[PDB]
């Protein structure tokens, strides 16, 4: 049955159809949370992050800066 | 703990089990064709010697009785009772093969062949397994002893010792099956 | 005898047994994946040619700064040795910390630089981003010993 | 009180952690790894070939093939799937959760597992390579017909590497089934006995017990037929009952087969749904009685895929066909009671579980109806027969597979996979399988028997070919969002830091850390139900879950 | 040993073959297997000639410089590798080959590499016995002499490092003795042995490596 | 243990009884009389079960109570030192390489492969079966 | 040495144990050369060059990704 729209629909069909599921799908929001900017004030619990490299209380020195 | 029930005398019985099932294969292999050669149902060039079958069956049926003696001094922690009997075991068991060697020999000498016949293929290919099971268990025997030899004795060398003393006893009993179904019944 | 808010419960060891509703996450930190992983291997590879720990601190520091900073640094394993970077921004205050182990080495004159390039990169509401230049100008600043 | 953590957790790993750690591992969990790994290369591989059989069969006339590579393809293509594909991933996830789902700390014999995984993984390249011969690989079919692989027929070197590989594989099978049963049985938590273990536990049980009944009959035949091939030993020919011995013995191994494939993916949705439908597994000693009546009913049915022949007892397997019946309608009624009002949240697990459930409804109806001697008397060895059985296969082995993956990836790993991605791959799958082997089934009904690689114009059914060629390759570009989602999310991906990532879990493995240590446990606890970790979890349930369990 | 290949064994039965005739041929003709590298690279490497004025380069030029080339990079490589890695001490101690990664790696490239060569001189027997095409084992020859030495050198990189690691791991811990205990709060646990002194909680203190083998199974 | 040996029992008679009714009802009913291809394979899975069965049914009569049979039981009742679990090994790989090179000799017919891969295969079970035994070199 | 770290290569003072990236690169490059130019003589037949094509992308592409992953900071 005219093989040029046979291979034209076996072509076609699926791509386009992975193009309609992707923009519906792959738009929408991940449960990530969304970005901290400075410019509003700081909610989020503390923080604190560790390097763990070098496997296994008298300060020595500071420094400060306030922006 | 420890569970009591051993380990490997579980594994061992499922194993043997599923062998039996093997052999069930050949065996329905072997009863078709059966009921299709009416008559004399061995052909003529064929004829089973008797006189040499039944030493070898009884030969094999005191290797049992010998196996069950070296583990029974293996149950309690004594190696040469159970390095005495179990050398004896296995001569006994290579002498069984042996013979069957011989029988093929005299056998296809003036006779039956895998080609030949279909009664020879499915005589030949029942036996022939059954011989290349009793040659494992002959193997299993020598790697027994071995580690027997080579360190200090424990529970778990008499546990191995169990479990090949019972697939030994197995293996007995189906070629106690399969030589009466082929001598015979017929 | 704490709370355990619903789905934490405290085993036969010390261990709490947590759970999450099907829909969320475990972690709740307001920034993208692909800078975390940025501050981790700089976090790392920076504290590899260095021989030092290397820490940073976001939460609030609403009290004398550098007080309530040394007072914070003692959570670092080995803080002895360990170098610390706290940041309030809120308060808008950034702190440094030493450990008496880790001097002689460079130091004094790298905090100072840090501070610098953390409050340059702050001043126009890049966190992440200041951290980690802070953190690679100190790693690089500090020598081995 | 602060605590020290790392902003992300490691991607990937030390170089050189890997390769010689799979080659001396004794651990069950690598082990399903490796599993899961390579079994769904060769999935990959017997897609591919699919797509060349779809792609002739639109637009009558030989384009690009030949007649002997195409029955290569659907001969190749049949035996990797079911064989390279299906009987290992059980094993596979058999290895993965079983252990942590017992509350033990290994298998009971660590060695023969890696050989059980190392003889799979060498049967499959043996009977793979036969593709390098110049003769090309075995064109009989997956069934290998009495007199049609002879010596005489059939006399190329594909054959015997067909035999070869099937032999070592069910070496492999045989000896991973004793493994299992023996675990299960001795090596057990002290708290639980067999009537507090999980359903997939008993699953696998069964399955293995079935294993050890079917494979050695196989390695029996194959080699009665490599006999015949190499010594011409007389022993298939037509002249005796070797026609009829055959398909006896094949199809005496070949259902319990199916069977085996069949039954832990009713385990894994069994185990599914009640973790997201917030409700206990409706009828549970109900599901273990239906299983082992479906153990024990799938032995004594073996002959109802020889009715055309006219030499079998009609009434005996049909009748017992439609008794087999029953025990699957039973399992089915007690998932949709376990989620029959409750509250309901469609995550990936229980989307596919879902489909599952549709798929194999829509199958096990087609092969009721084919059970009936009459009207296999027409629909037998044509593309009903086809539609009937990717019916029930996709739908098992395929959505039941994807389901577990999306379960236990953070388990396993630590990670969580992506949900958007996902759902797209899920609608995807649904599509292009519901777009490709709906229409056979009229396909097949007016005249067009299986195992034809040409037909004419004058013949109908050109159109219906070309819809089901359409939706073959939807499902073949259907595979890139799981892959993509599996790669990424293996290294990236949202961290998992506590136990239980779906909330509301059972079964014991849901109260150790995300990534188990090794020996999988670092405290047990009390074990009074078959819902420990629920228990665990929720205190204050226990008076609600003993009051109301009986009202129905 | 030599007695009993030579009395059991046969080799080059020569009255099987006829004496030499510059008409007639056979089908296996082959060296003995130190020369096989030689023919095989002679058969794989592809037909590049030069014809340029009154003049003409064959292909086996191409054979004669390689060969050359190996045999002038075999007596040259203490050299090449004191100039490389820039050292030049005196050394009496030898080295475990897992502790040398990239020296090992390109050992067994070259060995692959041997294997490759050695494998295509056989190709009408391997194409007899084995059911497989003639053209298709050149072929796979050609390719193989390109991308099996590299896959090689990676692979055998990877599992230098791998063995260095499970060294310093019964370095830091313990020999594993493989058995499994409970520990009433159902905890299990492998009972590792130490190979020196051990801490206050029972800990064994981490030895150091000093280029000796290490003991991985308990019975030895 | 008690409800394996069960399982197995129910299992055995359901099979003695098909076996049973299967080869009367096709030596009458039937074209050529008795079948004697199902017939076989039943009896003898009938007898697969039975072994085992009778297997757990004497080890169950020989046996006290134990934690995993036992209701009623806590986590302290188990406490103590379980068998020898083997750690790392390399010679399952081997056994299965050796395996495949006696299947491929197989397949195509050689001889000379056969018996290679037979004498891997007595190699390289033996080193799998000394391996924990191998007791230090004597110099 | 010229240079590795301890926690990459545990054994970084007893042995040769780094060689430079760029050698590794253009070696593919080199050999994917190779490949390309083994089917200049056409000797009737084109299922060869399919396969040889085949590898000399997928070395590219190795190659490819390595530079653009360690030029972006993504690989140490
Ligand atoms: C419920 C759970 C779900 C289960 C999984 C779900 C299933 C879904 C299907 C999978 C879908 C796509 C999979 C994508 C993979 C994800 C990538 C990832 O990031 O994970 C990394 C992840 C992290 O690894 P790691 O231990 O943390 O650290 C890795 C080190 O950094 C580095 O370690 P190393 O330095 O020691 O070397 C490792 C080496 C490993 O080398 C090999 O494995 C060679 C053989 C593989 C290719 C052979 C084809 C020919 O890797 C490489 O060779 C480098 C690149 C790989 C080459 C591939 C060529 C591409 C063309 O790796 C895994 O955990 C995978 C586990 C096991 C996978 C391999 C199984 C192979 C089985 C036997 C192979 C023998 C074949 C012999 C015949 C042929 C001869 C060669
Ligand atoms: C047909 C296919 C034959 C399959 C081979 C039999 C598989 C048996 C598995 C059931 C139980 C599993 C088990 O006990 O684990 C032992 C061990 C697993 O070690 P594991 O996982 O670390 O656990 C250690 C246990 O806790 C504690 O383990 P253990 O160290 O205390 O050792 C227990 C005991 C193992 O207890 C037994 O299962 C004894 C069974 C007698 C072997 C008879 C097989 C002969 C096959 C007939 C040939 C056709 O070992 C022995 O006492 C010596 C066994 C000697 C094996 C002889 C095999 C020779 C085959 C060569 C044939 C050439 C002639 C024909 C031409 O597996 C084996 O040693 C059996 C070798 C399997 C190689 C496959 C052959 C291809
Ligand atoms: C197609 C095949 C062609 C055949 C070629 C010709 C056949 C000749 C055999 C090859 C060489 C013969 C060796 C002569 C020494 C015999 C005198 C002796 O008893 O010394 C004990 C000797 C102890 O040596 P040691 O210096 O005191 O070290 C003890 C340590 O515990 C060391 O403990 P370990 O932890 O280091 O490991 C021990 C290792 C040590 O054994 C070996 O390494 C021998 C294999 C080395 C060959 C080179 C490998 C190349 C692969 C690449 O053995 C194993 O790993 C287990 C493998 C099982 C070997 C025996 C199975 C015989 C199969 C017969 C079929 O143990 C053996 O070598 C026994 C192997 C030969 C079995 C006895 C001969 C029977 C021959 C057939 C009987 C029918
Ligand atoms: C954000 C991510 C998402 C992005 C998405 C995509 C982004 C880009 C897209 C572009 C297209 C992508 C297509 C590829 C897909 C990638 C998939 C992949 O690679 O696996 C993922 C991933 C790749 O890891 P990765 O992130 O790339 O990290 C790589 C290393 O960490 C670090 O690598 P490295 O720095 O350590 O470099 C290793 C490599 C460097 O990397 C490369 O450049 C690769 C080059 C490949 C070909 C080079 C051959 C050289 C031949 C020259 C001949 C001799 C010269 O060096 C070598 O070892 C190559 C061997 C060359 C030896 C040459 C030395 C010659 C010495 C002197 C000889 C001179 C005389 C000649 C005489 C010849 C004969 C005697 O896999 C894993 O991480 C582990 C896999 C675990 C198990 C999975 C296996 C499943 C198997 C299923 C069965
Ligand atoms: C993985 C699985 C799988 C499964 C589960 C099944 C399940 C069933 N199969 Fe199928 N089958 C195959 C795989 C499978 N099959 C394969 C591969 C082939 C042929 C391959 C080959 O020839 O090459 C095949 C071929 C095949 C044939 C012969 C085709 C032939 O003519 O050649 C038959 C019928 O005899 C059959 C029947 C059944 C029956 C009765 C079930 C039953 O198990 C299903 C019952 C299921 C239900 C879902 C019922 C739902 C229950 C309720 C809702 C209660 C409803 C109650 C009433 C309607 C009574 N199968
Ligand atoms: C568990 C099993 C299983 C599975 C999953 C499948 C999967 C598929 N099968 Fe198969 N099939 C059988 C079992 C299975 N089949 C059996 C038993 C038979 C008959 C046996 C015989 O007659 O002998 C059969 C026969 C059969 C036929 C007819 C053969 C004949 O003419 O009689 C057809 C096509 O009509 C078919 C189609 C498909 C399609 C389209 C899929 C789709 O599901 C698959 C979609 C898959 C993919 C496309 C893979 C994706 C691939 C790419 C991404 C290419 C990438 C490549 C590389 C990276 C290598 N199958
Ligand atoms: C498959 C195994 C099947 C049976 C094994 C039992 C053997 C039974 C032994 C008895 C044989 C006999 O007595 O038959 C006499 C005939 C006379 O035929 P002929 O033409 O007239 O003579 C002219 C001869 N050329 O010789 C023969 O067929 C030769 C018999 C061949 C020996 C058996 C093969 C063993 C190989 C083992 C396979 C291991 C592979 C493992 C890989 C997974
Ligand atoms: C292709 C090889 C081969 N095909 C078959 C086919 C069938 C059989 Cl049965 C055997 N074979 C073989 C074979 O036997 N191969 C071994 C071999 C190869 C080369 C050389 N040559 C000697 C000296 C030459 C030389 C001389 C002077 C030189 O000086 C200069 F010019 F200045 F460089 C350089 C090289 C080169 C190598 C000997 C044995
Ligand atoms: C990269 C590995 C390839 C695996 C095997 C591929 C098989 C290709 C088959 C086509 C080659 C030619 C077949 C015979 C001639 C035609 O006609
Ligand atoms: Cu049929």
């Amino acid at each position: 049955m005219s093989t040029a729209l046979t291979h034209g629909l076996i072509g076609g069909v699926p791509l386009v159809l992975f193009a309609v599921l992707a923009l519906i799908f792959l738009t929408r929001k991940g449960p990530h949370p969304d970005t901290y900017k400075m410019s509003d004030p700081w909610t989020h619990a503390p923080i604190l992050w560790a390097a763990e490299e070098p496997r296994e209380v008298v300060i020595g020195g500071g420094a400060s800066g306030k922006w | 703990s420890l569970n009591r029930p051993n380990m490997v005398s579980v594994g061992t019985i499922v194993w043997l089990s599923s062998e039996l099932m093997f052999f069930a294969g050949l065996f329905a292999m072997y009863f078709t064709a059966r009921a299709q050669a009416g008559g004399a149902w061995p052909p003529e060039p064929t004829e089973l010697n008797l006189a040499l079958a039944v030493p070898v069956t009884l030969v094999l049926i005191a290797s049992s009785f010998t196996c069950q003696m070296g583990v029974f001094a293996a149950e309690r922690g004594d190696v040469f009772g159970l390095r005495r009997w179990y050398v004896i075991t296995f001569l006994m068991g290579l002498f069984f093969v042996l013979g069957q060697g011989y029988e093929y020999i005299h056998l296809v000498e003036h006779g039956t062949t895998i080609p030949g016949s279909a009664y020879g293929s499915v005589f030949y290919l029942a036996t022939g397994f059954h011989g290349l099971h009793v040659i494992g268990g002959l193997v299993a025997f020598v790697l027994l002893l071995a580690r027997t030899k080579m360190s200090k004795f424990t529970p778990a060398q008499a546990t191995a010792a169990i479990v090949v003393s019972y697939y030994w006893h197995f293996v007995d009993i189906v070629w106690i099956a399969l030589f009466a179904t082929i001598y015979f019944v017929r | 005898e704490l709370d355990l808010p619903y789905g934490s419960a405290l085993t036969s060891s010390g261990r709490i047994s947590a759970v999450t509703e099907p829909g969320e996450l475990s972690v709740h930190y307001p920034f993208p994946t692909m800078d975390l992983v940025v501050l981790d291997d700089a976090l790392k590879y920076g504290s590899r040619a260095a021989k030092a720990r290397f820490a940073v601190y976001i939460g609030p520091l609403g009290a004398d700064t550098a007080a309530t900073a040394r007072e914070i640094l003692a959570n670092v394993p080995t803080p002895e040795n360990a170098v610390l970077l706290a940041v309030s921004p809120d308060q808008r205050a950034i702190e440094v910390v030493y450990g008496a182990d880790v001097k002689g080495r460079g130091i004094e004159s790298a905090a100072p630089l840090g501070v610098s390039a953390a409050a340059a990169s702050f001043k126009e509401g890049n966190l992440i981003d200041g951290l980690i230049s802070a953190v690679r100008v100190m790693s690089a600043g500090v020598s081995p010993a | 009180e602060l605590e020290a953590r790392r902003p992300f957790p490691e991607r990937m790993g030390p170089k050189g952690n890997l390769i010689y750690k799979l080659i001396t591992t004794t651990d069950h969990k690598l082990i399903g790894i490796m599993y899961c790994v390579v079994c769904f290369a060769f999935f990959l591989v017997g897609g591919l070939m699919a797509l060349f059989m779809r792609t002739e069969l639109a637009m009558p006339g030989l384009q690009f093939l030949s007649n002997e590579q195409f029955n290569q393809l659907f001969t190749m293509h049949g035996t990797v799937m079911l064989l390279f594909y299906a009987t290992p991933i059980v094993f596979g996830f058999a290895n993965l959760v079983l252990p942590l789902q017992i509350g033990a700390p290994d298998v009971a014999f660590p060695r023969l597992n890696a050989l059980s995984f190392w003889l799979f993984l060498f049967g499959a390249l043996i009977a793979i390579a036969g593709f390098i011969t110049p003769g090309g690989a075995a064109d009989f079919g997956w069934t290998a017909y009495s007199p049609l692989t002879d010596a005489i027929h059939s006399p190329g070197a594909g054959g015997d590497l067909w035999i070869m590989g099937l032999a070592v594989g069910g070496l492999g099978t045989i000896l991973g089934g004793v493994n299992m049963i023996t675990t299960v049985v001795c090596m057990r938590a002290p708290g639980m006995t067999m009537f507090r273990m999980p359903i997939f536990t008993w699953n696998i049980l069964v399955t293995s017990i079935l294993v050890l009944i079917a494979f050695p009959i196989l390695t029996a035949a194959l080699f009665g037929l490599a006999a015949d091939r190499h010594l011409g030993a007389h022993i298939y020919d037509p002249a005796n009952g070797g026609v009829l011995l055959w398909q006896h013995l094949f199809w005496f191994f070949g259902h319990p087969e199916v069977y085996i494939i069949a039954l832990p993916f009713f385990g894994i949705v069994s185990e599914i749904f009640p973790v997201f439908s917030r409700k206990p597994i409706f009828g549970y000693t109900t599901l273990i009685y239906a299983t082992l009546a479906i153990a024990a009913l799938s032995v004594a049915v073996w002959a109802h895929h020889m009715y055309a022949t006219g030499a079998v007892l009609l009434p005996f397997f049909s009748f017992m066909t439609f008794l087999i019946a029953v025990p699957t309608g039973i399992k089915f009624f007690n998932w949709i009671g376990t989620m029959w009002k409750g509250q309901l949240t469609f995550e990936t697990p229980m989307l596919f579980s879902v489909g599952f459930l549709i798929t194999f409804l829509l199958g096990g109806l087609s092969g009721v109806l084919l059970a009936s001697p009459p009207l296999d008397f027409h629909v037998t060895d044509s593309y009903f027969v086809i539609a009937h059985f990717h019916y029930v296969l996709f739908g098992t082995i395929v959505f039941a597979t994807y389901a577990g993956i999306y379960f236990w990836f953070p388990k396993m790993t630590g990670r969580l996979l992506d949900e958007r991605l996902g759902k797209l791959h899920f609608w995807l799958t649904f599509i292009g399988f519901h777009t490709t082997f709906l229409v056979q089934h009229w396909l097949g009904d007016e005249g067009m028997p299986r195992r034809y690689a040409d037909y004419l114009p004058t013949d109908g059914f050109t159109t219906l070919n070309v819809i089901s060629t359409v939706g073959a390759f939807i499902l073949g570009v259907s595979m890139l969002p799981f892959v993509w989602n599996v790669f990424k999310s293996w290294r990236y991906g949202e961290p998992v830091t506590v136990d239980d990532p779906w909330g509301y879990g059972n079964s014991l493995e849901w109260a150790t850390s995300c990534p188990p240590p090794r020996h999988n446990f670092t405290e047990l606890p009390r074990i009074r139900s078959e819902r420990p970790a629920f228990e665990l979890h929720y205190p204050h349930m226990v008076e609600r879950m003993r009051a109301e369990a009986h009202v129905g | 040993v030599l007695g009993l290949m030579g009395g059991l064994l046969q080799i080059n039965p020569i009255w099987n073959l006829g004496p030499y005739k510059p008409s007639q041929v056979s089908a296996g003709s082959q060296p003995d297997f130190y020369m096989m590298w030689t023919e095989g690279l002679a058969r794989i490497w592809p037909p590049w000639e030069f014809y340029f004025w009154h003049h003409t380069i064959p292909a086996p030029v191409w054979v004669a410089v390689i060969m050359g080339l190996v045999f002038v990079l075999l007596p040259a490589y203490p050299f090449l590798e004191k100039r490389f890695t820039g050292d030049y001490a005196h050394h009496n101690l030898l080295q475990r080959p897992r502790d040398v990664p990239v020296r090992t790696a390109i050992g067994a490239m070259a060995i692959a590499f041997y294997m490759v060569l050695t494998l295509a001189a056989m190709n009408d027997i391997i194409a007899l016995k084995f059911h497989i095409s003639l053209n298709a084992t050149t072929w796979i020859g050609r390719i193989g002499m390109v991308i099996l030495p590299p896959f090689v050198y990676f692979i055998t990189y990877r599992w230098c490092i791998g063995l260095q690691r499970s060294d310093r791991s019964v370095l830091e811990h313990g020999v594993e003795t493989g058995i499994i205990k409970r520990l009433p709060h159902g905890a299990y646990i492998e009972l590792h042995q130490p190979l020196g002194p051990v801490d206050e909680h029972g800990h064994p203190i981490p030895l150091q490596y000093q280029g000796a083998p290490l003991p991985k199974r308990m019975n030895k | 243990m008690h409800i394996e040996a069960r399982l197995f029992e129910i299992l055995t008679a359901f099979f003695a009884l098909a076996a049973v009714v299967y080869a009367v009802l096709t030596a009458m009913f039937a074209t050529g009389g008795v079948e004697w291809a199902g017939t076989t394979a039943l009896v003898l899975t009938t007898g697969l079960t039975l072994i085992t069965g009778t297997f757990f049914r004497f080890v169950a009569r020989r046996l006290d109570t134990r934690p995993e049979d036992y209701e009623d039981a806590e986590i302290s009742d188990g406490a103590g030192e379980l068998g020898f679990f083997a750690p790392h090994s390399w010679w399952p790989i081997l056994i299965s390489l050796s395996f495949s090179t006696a299947a491929v000799g197989a397949a195509l017919w050689l001889p000379w492969l056969i018996a290679a891969g037979v004498a891997f295969v007595i190699t390289s079970v033996c080193g799998l079966v000394f391996e924990y035994y191998w007791g230090p070199e004597k110099h | 040495h010229t240079g590795v770290d301890v926690e990459d290569v545990p054994s970084a003072e007893w042995g040769w144990s780094h060689m430079p990236i760029g050698v590794m690169h253009i070696g593919g490059l080199l050999s994917a050369a190779f490949l390309l130019v083994m089917m200049r003589g056409n000797h009737v037949g084109h299922v060869e060059d399919w396969f040889l094509i085949g590898f000399a992308a997928v070395i590219v592409a190795l190659v490819g990704r390595n530079w653009w992953l360690r030029r972006r900071g993504w690989i140490r």
